[PDB]
């Protein structure tokens, strides 16, 4: 199996430089079936393919021109990584930044692995860790023989804020919200999951908020309450 | 010529579940059968469904197509499915830059269907710092249409709440909103009757879900 | 009534085969305005892609009917522009000339180590080239009937005065 892990800081200031980092498993960089690119995705301008680098007797580049001036996309053979660096960024270069394997045979030439993404923001402002709050189940959160519960994530910067329940055990039923923005310029969501009424005595609910820009790791146990 | 560009066409379509639908897709250049088909699932990166024009990529289910050649190329699903719900990019990788299509939006019609509607009062731990919360949860409804109005001891509130929808439901095609009334400490303890008043065309009258503070 | 069928192969006119024609008493065969036989019949032993024309006969003229070949891509060379020799940190185009009937549909890049590079098209554009980039390359055409290949064409890379 090959995945494909991304890894950088998600802000960015302006006039600096962004600098990712995806690594392989699975396979080698220096595969010579095979491409490593980078592809931008923003509600601006959509997908746009950025760059790659490739081994095949020498290490290759091929760049849009773009970003001609400003890409570098190199290899790390010890690590079995690639990286992305781009000099001089503006806010226009706010995005989510993809990694991806280019198989690259005679007749099939395809980005078919994937990496998770990695939002970046160019922003002058300074990166804010979010709060969150338990949304407890209650009477007023009951109908029939289902509760809702969840948590709330307030005031970040900036996005995104990823959330998962139990540690990714509870998916079935659960809603994250896309974050809103706030008159402060901070983010807030919340998310919820909707379970029987009948267990709340016994299982527990735990939300995983995550926040990479901030190093921001909170689980909180969301505990039901009489009222 | 230059650059190859993809141009999509529809922009976007309304289907139903078992709907047959065709994504067409077109190049500025001939490409041959150096095109690529992708499904982007909300929250997720590209997946590739299609590579070659017609070749299935492993795990892509069968009622995915494709087909063409040159500089047209038509991507099918013979029978829509709830989990298609996503936007669809045609890729060329016959001539670097390698160029993407401006994206098709599948949106899923169905029933209407009633939301659920649920109250939560601001959590202890937030009343310390000095702000409350008040969140309304309007869980599985359709269509997208709802009106969301608080009410604070019968006061119609107003410029203090912000609402977000999510997207369609990958299982069930509905939607879920999320709306927030934000008072300050101050605010929220000098009254009782916090109400959350819903109208959707699943439902018959007006659903209203209150709380007191006090309670 | 007077015409030219093409008798002898069945169809798939290709560069390898003994090609042929008859014309439906004093038989003539002309191209290009000079007669190529006397015979009912006029064929080749081994037909080449310059065979191929518009031919007629008259007995009273036939009507002009177009002998096509088609052949694997043939005569490829690897053109360099701005040349062969081009500065580090700036762009090297090699272009896969070819000549086919029915043109190339793709064509297939390698180094000198018969590496396979991961381009498609007819132009494939080095940007930034590197002095390790300097070496042999040669490209491959293909169509219908066969292949094609193209001899070693290397490419330098210098320094820059600075
Ligand atoms: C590369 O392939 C060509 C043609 O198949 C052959 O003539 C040549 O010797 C090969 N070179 C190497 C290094 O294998």
């Amino acid at each position: 199996q090959v995945q494909l892990q991304q890894s950088g800081p998600g802000l960015v200031k302006p006039s600096q430089t962004l600098s990712l980092t995806c690594a392989i498993s699975g396979d080698s960089v220096s595969s010579n079936s095979a491409a490593w690119n980078w592809i931008r995705q923003s509600p601006s301008r959509g997908l746009e393919w950025l760059g790659r680098t490739y081994y095949r007797s020498k290490w290759y580049n091929d760049y849009a021109v773009s970003v001609k001036s400003r890409i570098t996309i190199n290899p790390d053979t010890s690590k079995n990584q690639f990286s992305l660096q781009l000099n001089s960024v503006t806010p226009e270069d706010t995005a989510v930044y993809y990694c991806a394997r280019e198989v690259t045979g005679d007749l099939e030439d395809a980005f078919d692995i994937w990496g998770q993404g990695t939002m970046v923001t160019v922003s002058s402002a300074s990166t804010k860790g979010p709060s969150v709050f338990p949304l407890a189940p209650s009477s007023k959160s009951t109908s029939g023989g289902t509760a809702a519960l969840g948590c709330l994530v307030k005031d970040y910067f900036p996005e995104p804020v990823t959330v998962s329940w139990n540690s990714g055990a509870l998916t079935s039923g659960v809603h994250t919200f896309p974050a809103v923005l706030q008159s402060s310029g901070l983010y807030s969501l919340s998310s919820v999951v909707t379970v029987p009424s009948s267990s709340l005595g016994t299982q527990t609910y735990i939300c995983n908020v995550s926040h990479k820009p901030s190093n921001t790791k909170v689980d909180k146990k969301v505990e039901p309450k009489s009222c | 010529t230059g650059d190859i560009q993809m141009t999509q066409s529809p922009s976007s379509l309304s289907a139903s579940v078992g709907d047959r639908v065709t994504i067409t897709c077109r190049a500025s250049q001939t490409i041959w059968s150096y095109l690529n088909w992708y499904q982007q699932r909300p929250g997720k990166a590209p997946n590739l469904l299609i590579y070659a024009a017609s070749s299935l990529q492993s795990g892509v289910p069968s009622r995915f197509s494709g087909r063409g050649s040159g500089t047209d190329f038509t991507l099918t699903i013979s029978s829509l499915q709830a989990e298609d719900f996503a936007t669809y990019y045609c890729q060329q990788s016959y001539s670097i830059p390698q160029t993407f299509g401006q994206g098709t939006k599948l949106e899923i019609k169905r029933t209407v269907a009633a939301p659920s509607v649920f109250i939560f009062p601001p959590s202890d731990e937030q009343l310390k710092s000095g702000t409350a919360s008040v969140v309304c949860l309007l869980n599985n409804f359709y269509p997208r249409e709802a009106k969301v109005q608080w009410k604070v001891d019968n006061a119609l509130q107003s410029g203090n709440s912000q609402e977000s929808v999510t997207e369609q439901d990958s299982k069930d095609s509905t939607y879920s909103l999320s709306s927030t009334l934000t008072l300050s400490k101050a605010d929220y303890e000098k009254h009782k009757v916090y109400a959350c008043e819903v109208t959707h065309q699943g439902l018959s009258s007006p659903v209203t879900k209150s709380f007191n503070r006090g309670e | 009534d007077v015409r030219v069928r093409k008798i002898k192969p069945l169809s798939e006119i290709h560069s390898g085969n003994s090609v042929s024609l008859q014309c439906d008493v004093q038989f003539f065969w002309e191209k290009n305005g000079r007669l190529l036989g006397k015979e009912s019949q006029l064929n080749f032993d081994s037909i080449s892609p310059e065979d191929a024309g518009s031919y007629s006969c008259w007995v009273t003229a036939s009507k002009a009917w177009t002998l096509e070949v088609l052949y694997a891509p043939r005569r490829l060379r690897v053109s360099m522009s701005p040349g062969d020799q081009v500065m580090e940190g700036k762009s090297a185009t090699l272009t896969c000339e070819s000549d086919a009937n029915p043109p190339v549909s793709h064509y297939t890049w390698f180094d000198w180590n018969n590496q396979s590079l991961p381009y498609h098209s007819q132009k494939l554009r080095l940007e930034p080239v590197k002095v390790q980039h300097s070496g042999a390359y040669w490209c491959q055409g293909t169509n219908s009937v066969g292949k094609g290949r193209s001899p070693l064409s290397t490419l330098t890379v210098y320094y820059s005065p600075e």
